[PDB]
């Protein structure tokens, strides 16, 4: 009964960013001044299926100074990973119940980054290389700061369990407690997931399309998925993390109708933030979180090992 | 170096209390104060011999002092006490914040018939 | 043995350090490392160390990062070894597979001594303690001890870790 | 329209939908229709793993009341 | 010794003769290095929790600690061959002899 | 006065990031000592019963020792019922 | 380097063997080597010289080697044994470890190859640093695991070195090189009593630290570092080239000079064992450590070499710099002979 | 400059004011839950130790029955010079039972999620 | 057991997708189209030449950074001891160390990329 | 060599992890604590020459917790006796240890 429940899990998510892609283009469209995809079905609702029929039709491209097991390996690795992201997140109840979901989580998120680090340097073209480097520049940048932010709003749940911030944020969203905190990792979810103005690793207006310039077809859409859900995912743990909603042991729907809905809300606030700003230099990047994120996180994570002890308001679990 | 003695199947017999966690948590704080008496002797046995075949006649006088106190709240009034144990049971952490009301009312009874 | 997960995470453990220890491209050696990594996460999750995998598994994480980086700036070579695009590096790859199969062989269906004691298997599940109590993970409170009992241990860490700051600062001087 | 984006929005919102409700059904259908045991700690294994023995039919989450006592 | 004591113990007996063995990288040695406190890790790791030593529980952590310094150190060292020789090779190294 | 209260308001004008974090910091190390709560904080700790309370052999000159759970001896947990 | 760095880094050294040295737990002890080991690092790399950093490259390889033997070593004598304590240490393989790491870090033949390139490649206020304290942490280590040393493998390896040492000193023509190969010869002396008497084993490194102080010192006051450098001493500084003539002689170990005093104690230990064809092979073999002690003294005090003109305008100047310790140093290095029995005071 | 600062501290303030009062709260159910644990277990001590005697019986039983004509084997021999009690080792418990209770007894608390 | 059937069904899904894109189209690969793509022209040399790193101090601070956290991990557990004075003092004397660290290699010009 | 401030100052610097008998957080024992506190009883201040000889049986007791090697060569003999007997057909094992038992609170 576990296999229904692995591909209820990821059938839906798969077609959630098939058409993802679609609500990205008609939010650009109409922020352009534009409509967007209107055509192919009504209201563009089957451009995704054409989408997708188009690149799996079409002959993938193997170049001759590849390394093509790598090669192979690399897009393979990717949307697994996204994929495995889903499982410990509660919604109300997650999948897997882990005693550390936050550590599986950004261990998992440590790991994605080699399936880009490989497609660049398996691809054996100087642009590939170049986005590949971006991308080592850009992890090495938001890593510590991101995984002191997480341990600084955690401290005020207790754990690593991903279920007890429900229990956590009964009475208010965390959002109210460390909003410093929280703009902060918004944009840290905005390197993490190679988001403008952070979207250096594939910069069309420099790399033409950076690691994976040498894709083509499947496994270019399956790079391309691997980035939408891990958008998504960290959208929906941005809203479980800062917006918590209540919960009825009786009535699970009712917080996944309004997690959902807050996800979405993160969702168009990504695709929004894509069309309102240009993009960073690599450099700038890694100054801004070194030398600007970083002292805010050190001295916002020594107030929030103070808190609870100056106000006597530790959490319960040990 | 020497053959370990075990007690004979028949040493090891006692009427058990067949019911599920979210009964016992229910009424453990009862049952707590209630049979308080031979637990403390139990465990104080325990942890002075520091060997489980000295004293399980410490161990049967438990059971029969938890039979005792189950038996007592089943002839008195089981009403209250299911729908207690049934919300107990419903909650995936078996949360006694979850449902006060039930709670409330089997303490009212136990207050009013024992 | 029942499921031989523990057996054979340990077996993919070692395959893993044979994979970067014959030397091959930087960018093996560290796909290698990773790999292992992994599979040792695995082997301390099976024993009840989940913090300390995921927390070797993260750190790794982030170090071969870095190497990958270096690599791809002093490691480089025109052309990357593979384990069977070279001699030498296929030898000691096959060297070390041998090995493990014949280290494994004679402890499974013998019971033979390789260098400290002998082995009789029946899985690593016999050594286990059945203990029963707690709502709480002694593996968290052994590691959340630290700043309460290892006090020492904290200083003499963090003063290692600023004076490894300073002395990368003046190991790269150059001039 | 702008609000043509709605569909596209709200068929992304009923593909959200099914991960979360469908595991839920699937928890209470598995056990029992009463929210699947959280077992963080030793002590709550143990608990399932006794409600399991004298459930007499090796089920956890058939629960016996009351009417064990005699 | 169960076999994944024998298993864990022989992996780093391969890191140790790996590194003892040049092939032409410097990159290689130390990844071969890190290996080796990799290994260390998960042994020490393995005996603490069999064992049940709760306040042993900290010393991986600190180890892992002490790895990292020492491959910072490893790699810095790298940094100023290569800048000397535009390369990692052990060979350039041989302006001392016994 | 005068020549810090011109340097902050200097580096308030050109790195406001890093006074922040400073005076952030400066709070989190100095109030901690300055709090009448960190006391019922170390005292909520410790009430939490991890572990089995074992009892204590009676000899006979124990006066305050409960030789019941609800008899008026021992701690009480009234002060954190209100808090 | 910034002098505050530079202190930093000596006391972080400094600190490092005092930490290997008051620690009961292993794991402090290998705590103290890393820390130890990664502030020496810098040190030796003061100036930039490419071969400073290709010594300092082989040091770090070869202390890395060791440090991860020392750790294994730990950590199987704590699977044997559920003890942390610097003790009996039980197992025998965990014994082999530490035995192997503990030489590799001491420089002991045959893991001793790195000593004269690293000495040779830094300057020789790092070589007086490295050859000096760096030998007091694995010998303090040795001096409380002595009763499990099998004596077999410590004594095989501190003749091994002794002769290793003798035999490569006599090919030196670079001063540091044969103040390594004295080096590797004095730590062979220095262990091979280590299984019978620690006391001697201090002794023989507070006479050997000694020496060794103070012809890094007069090495530093005659700023040579060849032999050919040495000989030009005597047209600017005769008394500094008496000074190490006579430092030499006592090294050589030639009586009533105090570098007679060890060894001479050493086999008076090692008799009462009923030990006699090792401490006779000791002894001849030293004879090279003097042959190689005595072409120095030839050269450089004994002997008038040919000098250069430029040499004049250094007789109108002076030495600025100051070396307190240095008279004291010679002085303890020579003539402290008839205060043998004072070593009673060390144990 | 000034009214958004004061805003946002005044709703820092509102937030750490709100989850102290949760956090004490949480504390005292997390209190209660643990009593009612401490007033559960001697029952479930006496339980495990008749459950651990009965299956060392079972075991000692079995092994007498096996060993019939074995030279020297001595029935219950232990391995311990001491006579004091010592913990089973659960590869002496369900050492001669089926696999898949060894994996429930071995691996069912690591493997439940 | 869950775990390790979710990432088994994962990785199938990964290498059936990548199975159907590499055997459902029709191929006609060429020696000119299996080339590099440097926009329109023959590449110089060959992506496998040495790359200079401008960040490398950078690089070496994030491995000896990222072991701290680490160690900044089990905070919420060490909240929990009856010893809060000394576990908040050892955490905040590890913090401490950290920016001590940032500051100094900041003020060293350690954070500024080569030329 | 080994200067002991610990002992001079009376500090506790790292003496604390030294023993797994040595006062675990929220006192959890460790899985061997009787056998390593009865050889530490035993060998106490009589030294190490003659802690090596006298106590040898606590510290044999001790290892043979830390490691099981005499409880699983017991466990073997009786395994493949068993075995041996199954394969000819004449041991019949019961039904409590084919998974048919009667459970038990
Ligand atoms: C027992 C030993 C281990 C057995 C298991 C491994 C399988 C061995 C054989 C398969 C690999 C080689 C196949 C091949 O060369 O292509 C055939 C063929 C070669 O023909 P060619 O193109 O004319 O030759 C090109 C040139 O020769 C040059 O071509 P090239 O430069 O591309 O060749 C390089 C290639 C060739 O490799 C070799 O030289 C020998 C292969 C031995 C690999 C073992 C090295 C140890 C590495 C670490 C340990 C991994 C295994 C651990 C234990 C497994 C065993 C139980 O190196 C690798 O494949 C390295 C990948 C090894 C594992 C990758 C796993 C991904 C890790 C993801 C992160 C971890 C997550 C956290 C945990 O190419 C094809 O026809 C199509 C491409 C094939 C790719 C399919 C998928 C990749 C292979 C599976 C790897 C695992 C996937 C998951
Ligand atoms: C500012 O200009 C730009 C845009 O604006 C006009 C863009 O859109 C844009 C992005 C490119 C677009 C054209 C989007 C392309 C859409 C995808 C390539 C389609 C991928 C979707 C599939 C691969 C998902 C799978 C399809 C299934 C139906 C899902 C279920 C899976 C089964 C197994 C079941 C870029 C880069 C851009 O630069
Ligand atoms: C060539 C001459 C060498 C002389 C060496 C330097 C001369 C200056 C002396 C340095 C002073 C440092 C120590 C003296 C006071 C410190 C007090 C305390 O720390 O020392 C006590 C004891 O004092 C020292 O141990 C002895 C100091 C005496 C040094 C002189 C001996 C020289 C050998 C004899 C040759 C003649 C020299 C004549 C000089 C003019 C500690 O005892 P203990 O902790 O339990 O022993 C540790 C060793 N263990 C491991 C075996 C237990
Ligand atoms: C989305 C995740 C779930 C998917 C679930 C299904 C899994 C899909 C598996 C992925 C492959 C499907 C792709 C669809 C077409 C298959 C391509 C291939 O298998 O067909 C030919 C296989 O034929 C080969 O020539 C092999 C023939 C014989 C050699 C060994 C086969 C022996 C089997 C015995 C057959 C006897 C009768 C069997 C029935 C009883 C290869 O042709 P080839 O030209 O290369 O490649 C181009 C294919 N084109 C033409 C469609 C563009
Ligand atoms: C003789 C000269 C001394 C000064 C020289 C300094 C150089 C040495 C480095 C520091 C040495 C000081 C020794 C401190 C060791 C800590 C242990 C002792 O202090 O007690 C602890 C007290 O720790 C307190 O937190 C105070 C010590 C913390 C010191 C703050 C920072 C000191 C660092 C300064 C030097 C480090 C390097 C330079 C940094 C810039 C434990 O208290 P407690 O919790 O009851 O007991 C726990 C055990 N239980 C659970 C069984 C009950
Ligand atoms: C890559 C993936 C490696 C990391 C896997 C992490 C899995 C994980 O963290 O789940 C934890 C989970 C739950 O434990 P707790 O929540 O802490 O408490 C349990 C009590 N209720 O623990 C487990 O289920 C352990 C089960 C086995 C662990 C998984 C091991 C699998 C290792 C995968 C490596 C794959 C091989 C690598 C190379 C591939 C090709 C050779
Ligand atoms: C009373 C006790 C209270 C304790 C202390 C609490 C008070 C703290 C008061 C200050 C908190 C402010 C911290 C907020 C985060 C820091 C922001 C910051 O300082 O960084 C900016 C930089 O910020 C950016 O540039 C962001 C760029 C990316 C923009 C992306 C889109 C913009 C944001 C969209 C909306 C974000 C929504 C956030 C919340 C989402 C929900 C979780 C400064 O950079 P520079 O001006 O370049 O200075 C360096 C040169 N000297
Ligand atoms: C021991 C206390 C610890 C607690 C606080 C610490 C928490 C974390 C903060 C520290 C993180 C690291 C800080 C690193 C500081 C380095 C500064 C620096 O060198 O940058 C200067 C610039 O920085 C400065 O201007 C100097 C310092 C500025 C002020 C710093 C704080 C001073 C005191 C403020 C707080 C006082 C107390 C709080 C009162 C607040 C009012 C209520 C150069 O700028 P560049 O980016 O390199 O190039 C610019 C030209 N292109």
């Amino acid at each position: 009964m576990f296999m229904i429940n692995i591909l209820s899990l990821i059938i839906p998510i798969l077609l959630a960013v098939a058409f993802l892609t679609l609500v990205e283009r008609k939010v650009l469209g109409y922020m352009q001044l534009r409509k967007g995809p209107n055509v192919v079905g009504p209201y563009g609702l089957l451009q995704p299926i054409a989408d997708a029929l188009k690149l799996f039709t079409k002959e993938p491209l193997r170049p001759a100074t590849s390394s093509i097991s790598m090669f192979i390996i690399a897009p393979i690795l990717a949307l697994s990973l996204a994929l495995t992201m889903w499982v410990p997140l509660p919604m109300p109840y997650p999948l897997i119940n882990m005693n550390l979901g936050v550590l599986f989580m950004l261990a998992m998120s440590s790991l994605a980054v080699y399936s880009i680090l490989w497609s660049g340097w398996a691809s054996n073209s100087k642009y590939a290389l170049i986005g590949a480097l971006r991308a080592v520049a850009q992890t090495i940048s938001y890593e510590v700061t991101l995984a002191i932010i997480l341990l600084s709003v955690l401290l005020m749940n207790g754990s690593y369990t991903l279920s007890t911030l429900i229990t956590t944020q009964e009475h208010i969203w965390m959002i109210f407690t460390s909003w410093p905190l929280a703009m902060m990792w918004f944009i840290s979810t905005l390197a993490e997931t190679n988001r403008a103005p952070f979207d250096l690793t594939e910069g069309e207006s420099e790399l033409v399309s950076g690691f994976n310039v040498e894709y083509a077809a499947g496994p270019f859409a399956m790079f391309f998925m691997a980035e939408y859900a891990n958008i998504i995912m960290m959208n929906a743990f941005t809203a479980i993390l800062f917006l918590g909603a209540s919960h009825d042991p009786h009535t699970p729907e009712l917080y996944t109708i309004n997690f959902v809905l807050k996800t979405l809300a993160l969702t168009i606030t990504f695709l929004w933030i894509r069309a309102s700003y240009p993009r960073f230099r690599y450099d700038q990047l890694m100054h801004l979180l070194w030398k600007s994120f970083l002292p805010l996180t050190l001295a916002l994570c020594m107030w929030h090992i103070s808190l609870p002890i100056m106000t006597a308001s530790i959490p319960p679990q040990s | 170096p020497g053959i370990v003695e075990l007690p004979t199947l028949e040493d090891l017999k006692v009427q058990e209390v067949k019911v599920s966690s979210s009964v016992l948590k229910a009424a453990a704080h009862h049952y707590g104060a209630q049979c308080d008496k031979p637990n403390k002797e139990f465990m104080l046995c325990r942890w002075e011999e520091k060997d489980p075949r000295r004293c399980l006649e410490e161990g049967k006088l438990v059971n029969q002092c938890a039979l005792d106190f189950f038996r007592q709240i089943k002839r008195h009034c089981a009403e209250p006490f299911t729908e207690y144990w049934t919300c107990i049971d419903y909650s995936g952490l078996q949360l006694f914040r979850h449902c006060r009301k039930q709670q409330a009312k089997f303490d009212e009874c136990v207050l009013d018939k024992l | 043995m029942t499921m031989y997960i523990a057996f054979i995470l340990s077996t993919i453990f070692v395959i893993g350090f044979v994979g970067f220890s014959s030397k091959p491209s930087p960018i093996y050696g560290g796909l290698g490392l990773i790999v292992s990594g992994g599979v040792g996460c695995g082997i301390v999750l099976n024993f009840g160390g989940s913090f300390l995998g995921l927390m070797v598994f993260l750190i790794y994480l982030g170090g071969m990062l870095v190497v990958f980086g270096y690599t791809t700036a002093m490691a480089t070579e025109m052309y990357p070894e593979v384990w069977v695009s070279n001699k030498t590096v296929f030898g000691a790859f096959v060297s070390g597979l041998m090995m493990e199969f014949c280290m494994v062989y004679y402890a499974l269906k013998e019971e033979e001594v390789e260098i400290i004691f002998k082995f009789n298997g029946l899985g690593d599940w016999v050594i286990y303690d059945t203990g029963d109590s707690g709502f709480f993970s002694e593996e968290a409170m052994g590691i959340a001890a630290l700043y309460s009992y290892g006090t020492w241990l904290v200083i003499v860490t963090g003063w290692s870790l600023l004076i490894g700051v300073v002395v990368i600062m003046e190991i790269t001087r150059g001039n | 329209m702008w609000f043509e984006i709605l569909p596209g929005i709200a068929v992304m919102a009923a593909c959200l939908f099914i991960p979360g409700m469908a595991t839920a059904h699937i928890h209470k259908f598995t056990n029992g229709g009463k929210e699947k045991r959280v077992a963080h700690f030793s002590y709550q294994w143990n608990l399932m793993e006794r409600d399991r023995r004298i459930s007499g039919v090796n089920r956890y989450h058939v629960t016996k009341g009351l009417e064990n006592i005699d | 010794m169960p076999l994944v004591y024998m298993n864990i113990i022989m992996a780093f007996a391969i890191a140790l003769a790996g590194l003892l063995m040049y092939r032409s990288h410097l990159m290689s040695s130390l990844l071969c290095l890190e290996g080796m406190m990799l290994s260390l890790f998960i042994m020490s790791t393995l005996i603490i929790l069999n064992t049940h030593f709760t306040l042993a529980n900290m010393m991986p952590i600190i180890l892992l600690v002490f790895a990292a310094c020492e491959a910072a150190l490893g790699l810095s060292l790298l940094v100023m061959v290569s800048n000397t020789y535009g390369t990692d090779y052990v060979q350039n190294l041989n302006l001392l002899q016994c | 006065a005068g020549r810090i209260a011109s340097f902050l308001k200097n580096a308030w004008a050109k790195e406001p990031v890093l006074v922040a974090s400073f005076a952030i910091g400066g709070l989190a190390i100095i109030l901690p000592s300055l709090s009448p709560y960190t006391n019922y904080a170390i005292r909520i700790n410790r009430a939490t019963p991890y572990n089995y309370p074992v009892p204590l052999r009676d000899d006979g000159n124990m006066p305050d020792v409960p030789s019941h759970p609800q008899d008026p001896q021992g701690p009480s947990l009234e002060w954190l019922k209100n808090l | 380097m910034n002098p505050i760095i530079y202190t930093t880094l000596i006391m972080t050294v400094m600190s490092g063997t005092m930490l290997v040295m008051i620690s009961s737990h292993w794991l402090l002890i290998w705590i103290g080597f890393e820390m130890n080991l990664l502030a020496m690092i810098p040190v030796l790399m003061k100036n930039f010289n490419p071969r400073a950093t290709e010594a300092a490259t082989k040091y770090f390889l070869t202390q890395a080697t060791a440090s991860m033997m020392l750790m294994m070593a730990i950590i199987i004598n704590l699977l044997y044994s559920g003890q942390w304590t610097i003790t009996k240490m039980f197992n025998p393989v965990a014994m082999t470890m530490m035995t192997m790491a503990l030489a590799m870090k001491l420089g002991l033949s045959p893991f001793h190859f790195w000593v004269p390139e690293v000495t040779q490649g830094i300057s020789l206020q790092a070589g007086l640093l490295l050859l000096t304290w760096q030998k007091l942490a694995p010998l303090s280590v040795l001096c409380q695991i002595s009763q499990s040393i099998n004596p077999n493998l410590m004594l095989t390896m501190a003749m091994l070195s002794i002769l290793i040492g003798g035999w490569g000193g006599l090919n030196q023509t670079q001063l540091r090189k044969i103040m390594a190969y004295s080096s590797i010869a004095h730590m062979g002396w220095m262990t091979a009593v280590l299984p019978y008497n620690t006391t001697m084993t201090i002794l023989n490194l507070l006479i050997y630290i000694t020496m060794t102080l103070a012809m890094f010192m007069l090495l530093i006051h005659s700023s040579a570092t060849t032999t050919l450098s040495l000989s030009h001493t005597w047209n600017k500084m005769p008394v500094i080239t008496s000074l190490m003539m006579v430092t030499l002689l006592s090294m050589g170990g030639l009586p009533p000079l105090s570098g007679f005093m060890p060894k001479w104690m050493i086999i008076q230990e090692m008799t009462k064992n009923e030990s006699i064809i090792m401490p006779t092979l000791m002894a001849m073999t030293a004879l090279l450590n003097l042959y190689f002690y005595m072409r120095l003294a030839y050269s450089s005090s004994l002997t008038m070499f040919p000098s250069t003109n430029n040499m004049k305008m250094k007789w109108q100047f002076e030495h600025t710099k100051q070396m307190k310790l240095l008279p004291t140093m010679i002085v303890l290095s020579t003539l402290v002979l008839p205060m043998t029995p004072a070593l009673s005071s060390l144990n | 400059g000034y009214s958004m600062f004061a805003v946002g501290i005044g709703t820092l303030l509102f937030g750490y004011w709100s989850m102290m009062k949760w956090n004490r709260e949480r504390r005292r159910l997390q209190i209660e839950d643990f009593e009612a644990r401490i007033a559960l277990m001697p029952l479930f001590q006496a339980e495990k130790d008749r459950r651990v005697l009965q299956m060392l019986r079972e075991n000692l039983e079995e092994e007498a029955i096996i060993m019939k004509d074995v030279p020297d084997w001595k029935v219950g021999e232990s391995v311990f010079h001491t006579t004091r009690w010592v913990t089973p080792m659960m590869g002496e418990l369900y050492g001669l039972r089926t696999n898949e209770e060894i994996l429930s007894a071995t691996y069912g608390f690591i493997w439940y999620t | 057991m869950n775990i390790m059937l979710t990432l088994l069904t994962n990785v199938t899904l990964a290498s059936l997708l990548v199975l159907i894109a590499f055997w459902l189209p029709q191929l006609n690969a060429y020696s000119e189209k299996t080339s590099p793509y440097e926009c329109g022209f023959d590449p110089m040399g060959s992506a496998r030449l040495p790359f200079s790193m401008k960040f490398f101090l950078v690089a070496i601070t994030f491995l000896l950074f990222d072991l701290e956290i680490a160690l900044l991990l089990p905070l919420p557990w060490a909240s929990q001891t009856n010893n809060l004075k000394t576990m908040l003092t050892m955490a905040l004397f590890l913090l401490i160390l950290l920016a001590a660290s940032l500051a100094y290699e900041w003020t060293q010009k350690g954070l500024e990329w080569a030329e | 060599p080994f200067f002991d401030v610990q002992k001079r100052l009376g500090l506790d610097l790292d003496r604390w992890m030294t023993i797994q008998s040595a006062e675990q957080p929220h006192k959890i024992p460790g899985r061997c604590h009787a056998f390593e506190k009865e050889w530490i009883e035993c060998a106490h201040g009589i030294g190490g020459i003659r802690a090596e000889k006298e106590c040898k049986i606590e510290f044999d007791d001790f290892v043979e917790c830390l490691l099981r090697q005499k409880t699983m060569k017991r466990l073997s003999a009786i395994k493949r006796q068993r075995d041996k007997l199954i394969k000819e057909g004449k041991y019949t094992p019961p039904p409590h240890h084919l998974g048919k038992e009667d459970p038990r609170p």
